């Protein structure tokens, strides 16, 4: 036996639905969301870290011309100046007095440090979706865990449940993104090959156990100061380091719909929108025949009290007479009023006593006990509080939802000049016809 | 039959193989009128009724 | 200098562009493709292979009755029997010759050979693309390698090239496939827990190292026969099997564009859709300035054979003088012929040799050689061979492209027609202002 029915994306809130089939007792079922969770499809582009510069010893040579040839490490970078003359502790160093040379020479490597502090990019991809839920199932509570789609099924007491698929595919993640020890951030980064010497992706490897390194940072070597050994250099400053500097707000604060971001693995959680289909088959042994279960003779309604706040703000006492002891499942037939018990216990001549919900200022609502109806109705008075600290567990209201004292007067106001139109018409069909037939 | 972009056959185990039409024709592009129409039709059939 | 092209997606036929720089001289270069690569993006669900059933020895009770429990084996099954009579070799079992009873149970687990012999399902996502390229740069071979899209860049002798992103998105696979051994299909495979009895998805499970099984095969017990002890059962056949018998053609002997298929990693190669653009960065150091290159004065074309074949049927030889020894290129100025040779050797009075390909029935055009252009003219016949091997290297043609013969008899025609309008339309005018001035 099949039975379908739809539940909005809202985490913390039970809902309930009625099963009704020919020649058994009707039942009820509960259910309540606790997690749904998105998790995209990720490939790896590149990473960054810092880097680290190599310099060796100088070379002297008096009374000499120097000269050195290329190499292919990256950013090589080789010159020769004359005029020199080194001074050392114990005195001059060497015996000529002109034509003195000195070499240099510097090159870029990768730091190693990098295996602990780099940030990697990413490209996005369509992400899947699955759910957890709680079932109130034959005075006990259940748990099913699915995937959100159409090609999963599972098995819990001898009841299968298929859940999905899921009504909307927006989701808070944008092509490329950029992972930084629990923080995510959208950010176009620049391509392979083409670096700047000052922003984010001076360096760019392909691993960080490559051993092939991209740069594009600046390095000229300047002249040596008078009487001293040493070599200077100008660079750019590390790129890397400002942008931890400056980065701002990560995803967590900044994206709507009050999603939470989790990045091991990279994932979204509870995301409110949107809608999900559910789909429930139930074996005959559950079932109980009408003929087994008590008979209800006579019904009344009285309600004490009355306030339309967010929470269980309803009483109602309810009288019965019953032919012999068992259950009985209770269910509103309205939409704007709703109700918390699911199921009662009846014996002999007595009486048994809800709670109910409602935004209505003017109650009126039927209540099935057992295949027999009662109506009730009362006026409900407003809160006191301002605000609350979760949200309302009924309906809206409409236009059409209107209390019983404003609607009586809209009726006398209009039903009133309508009479007058009314009159006023007949006396100018009388008088038409008299001219037309008198001529 | 081979159409304009190609056939492929494959026999067995063996490798396919590849075939492609070429131009031939038994008028020519010169001389009398009624040699040139039959010259365009044999490589053009469907076109050359409409537009004559 | 920046430049940008369009190339065809078709592979193993060489093109031509033309680099200009205002002060310095032309630049031809010659591309050719050699191979382009698909790849998707793959998730498992499950797989599948054969079972096998276990059956235990069975019990004899005699002069008693015997029960069995439930247990939660997969397709497990108990039975009791009366009115047995064993025998063995020796003679009857037992003493009581009534009142007997026997009891037998199955269930179906999963084969060893799963290991080795089985078939797995996969969901598709999008594909990325690669690709790698010949470039004739100043007289030597160069080959590139690069992704098919604008966020990869290389460098090879001081040159950056960029390539993508691709102008199509068509691609043979669709959400669903399914690999084994080699062969890829397209098949809707049943959802997870929700098999058959008698087709592909009999027995589930998520990975080859797991322990849950779920399994929807038939499985009855039936009496045994008298005087004999055995197990007798009737069930559903294998599915696995039955699918290898009857699977028919696999994806690489039926996909169009002449796409070819392999599975380690899942690839296509060499499908012919689209076109491909190209960006080239060439450094200043590469040119030469137009006083240093030679200067040519006089020239003359003549044309001794053509025919309009497939391949390169035509020979031009052009007479010069030459200013000074040199090097120069050669390029045409015309879209229907297509000229092999990238340059030549100039020197004194002399001449040169070329070849051409062309569809035109009467061939006219002009060729640059150092800045001069040159007229010739030709005509073409056509050839005997019926069928090739090899595609054309030429262009389709237009409807302006049409023989001059055939173009001198349209002008005839129309213009003699023309006349007889004119010449009536005059007789007209005259008559009708003739009777205007009379009146
Ligand atoms: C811990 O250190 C290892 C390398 O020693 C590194 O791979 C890993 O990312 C680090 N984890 C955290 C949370 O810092
Ligand atoms: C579990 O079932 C009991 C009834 O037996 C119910 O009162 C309780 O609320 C259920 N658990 C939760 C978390 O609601
Ligand atoms: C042309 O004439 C020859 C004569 O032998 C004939 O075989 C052929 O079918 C004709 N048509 C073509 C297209 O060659
Ligand atoms: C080779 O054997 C291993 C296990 O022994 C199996 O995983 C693999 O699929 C086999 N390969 C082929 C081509 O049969
Ligand atoms: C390499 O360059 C030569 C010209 O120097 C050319 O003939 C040859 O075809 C090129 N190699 C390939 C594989 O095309």
């Amino acid at each position: 036996y099949e039975h379908v029915t739809v539940i909005p994306n809202t985490v913390g809130v039970p809902y309930k639905t009625l099963v009704n089939r020919p020649g058994y007792s009707p039942m009820v079922l509960e259910m309540e969301l606790q997690s749904v969770t998105l998790e995209p499809t990720l490939s790896l582009d590149y990473i960054t870290c810092e880097y680290k510069t190599v310099i060796p010893s100088p070379y002297v040579k008096c009374c000499g011309t120097a000269e050195c040839k290329d190499k292919s490490l990256p950013d090589y970078s080789c010159k020769v100046f004359t005029g020199v003359y080194p001074f050392m502790w114990g005195g001059a160093y060497c015996f000529c007095d002109a034509e003195n040379t000195q070499l240099s020479e510097a090159h870029v490597e990768k730091s190693e440090s990098c295996k602990t502090e780099f940030a990697s990019a990413y490209r996005a991809h369509t992400a899947s979706a699955s759910a957890k839920l709680r079932v109130l199932y034959q005075g006990n509570n259940i748990t099913v865990a699915a995937y959100a789609n159409g090609d999963h099924a599972v098995t819990v007491k001898d009841a299968k449940f298929v859940v999905g698929p899921m009504s909307s595919a927006w989701t808070p993640f944008d092509n490329k993104i950029v992972v930084y020890k629990g923080d995510v951030y959208n950010m176009d980064y620049p391509p392979f090959g083409a670096g700047r010497p000052g922003q984010f992706g001076d360096i760019q490897s392909r691993t960080p156990e490559s051993k092939d390194v991209y740069a594009n940072t600046q390095l000229v070597l300047q002249r040596p100061a008078a009487g001293t050994v040493h070599v200077p250099y100008s660079q750019a400053p590390s790129g890397f380091k400002y942008w931890l500097k400056e980065r701002g707000a990560s995803l967590q604060h900044t994206a709507p719909f009050g999603c939470q971001i989790a990045t091991n693995p990279v994932r979204a959680v509870n995301c409110a929108v949107g809608n999900i289909p559910i789909s429930i088959d139930i074996p005959d042994a559950a079932f109980t025949r009408v003929v087994d279960a008590p008979s209800v003779t006579d019904m009344s309604c009285e309600v004490p009290a009355c306030t339309h706040s967010s929470d269980f703000g309803g009483v109602a006492i309810i009288k019965y007479t019953a032919s012999k002891k068992g259950k009985c499942a209770v269910h509103s037939m309205t939409n704007a009023v709703t109700i918390r018990e699911a199921d009662v216990e009846v014996e002999g001549n007595s009486q048994l006593q809800i709670s109910f919900s409602t935004a209505l200022a003017s109650a009126e609502f039927r209540v099935q006990v057992c295949s027999t109806q009662v109506h009730c109705a009362a006026a409900c008075h407003p809160p006191k509080d301002h605000i609350v600290n979760y949200p309302a567990s009924h309906t809206t209201l409409g236009v059409q939802d209107i209390s019983t004292t404003a609607m009586s007067w809209v009726q006398k106001i209009t039903g009133g000049v309508g009479l007058i139109v009314a009159v006023a018409a007949l006396i100018l069909i009388v008088v038409l016809c008299v001219s037309f037939s008198r001529h | 039959t081979v159409p304009t972009e190609g056939l492929e056959v494959t026999w067995g185990n063996n490798e396919p193989y590849k075939y492609w039409p070429q131009m031939s024709t038994n008028g020519t592009a010169h001389g009398h009128p009624h040699e040139i129409i039959l010259y365009y039709y044999e490589l053009y059939p469907t076109m050359t009724v409409v537009i004559v």
